[PDB]
């Protein structure tokens, strides 16, 4: 186990802080919260999406195929 | 009457003499598990306002306790100082 106080070194930082009380809990909710996950998303999209859209398809094209193989089948049989 | 709570907490420091026989409980109890080399209470006034608590200095490892029994202290007064401690305050 570790205790604070017996953590690491720490050189020349100030912290300034605010008691709850005297703060918003919901500063700028909507006005900075958007644009931010908006911000998150974008950064993230093209590592994230692809490897889905690629199930996606395969998900589609797969049932698809299962259905025209059999369903599909006759077709024609035809003498 | 804030100062009359201030003088039931005190102050002290390492080079009283008279250690665990303090009157401030506070005090006895840091003087005895060494939990602090100095601490005072205090009332700062300024027109309409003012700063009104307590400094203390030690180690790194005790600013818990230290923290923990001088808030515990104020507490016991705001809702159970008996009628002695006042006098002596």
């Amino acid at each position: 186990g570790r205790q604070f106080g017996h953590l690491t070194r720490v050189r020349h930082v100030i912290t300034y802080s605010l008691s709850p009380f005297e703060q918003r809990a919901f500063p700028h909710y909507f006005s900075k919260g958007i644009p931010n996950v908006l911000r998150r998303t974008r950064a993230c999209i093209l590592r994230v999406a692809p490897p889905f859209v690629a199930f996606y398809l395969v998900y589609t094209w797969g049932t698809q195929e299962f259905e025209k193989s059999k369903r599909k089948n006759p077709a024609a049989y035809e003498n | 009457a804030l100062q009359v709570a201030n003088a039931i907490i005190g102050h002290y420091d390492c080079t009283y003499g008279g250690g665990a026989h303090l009157s401030s409980p506070l005090a006895s109890i840091a003087a005895t598990n060494k939990l602090c080399q100095s601490f005072q209470t205090f009332n700062i006034c300024y027109a309409d306002t003012g700063l009104l608590g307590a400094h203390f200095v030690c180690d790194h490892m005790s600013i818990d306790d230290m923290m923990f029994v001088l808030q515990g202290q104020w507490m016991r007064l705001c809702t159970s100082a008996t009628e002695s401690e006042v006098l002596r305050g």
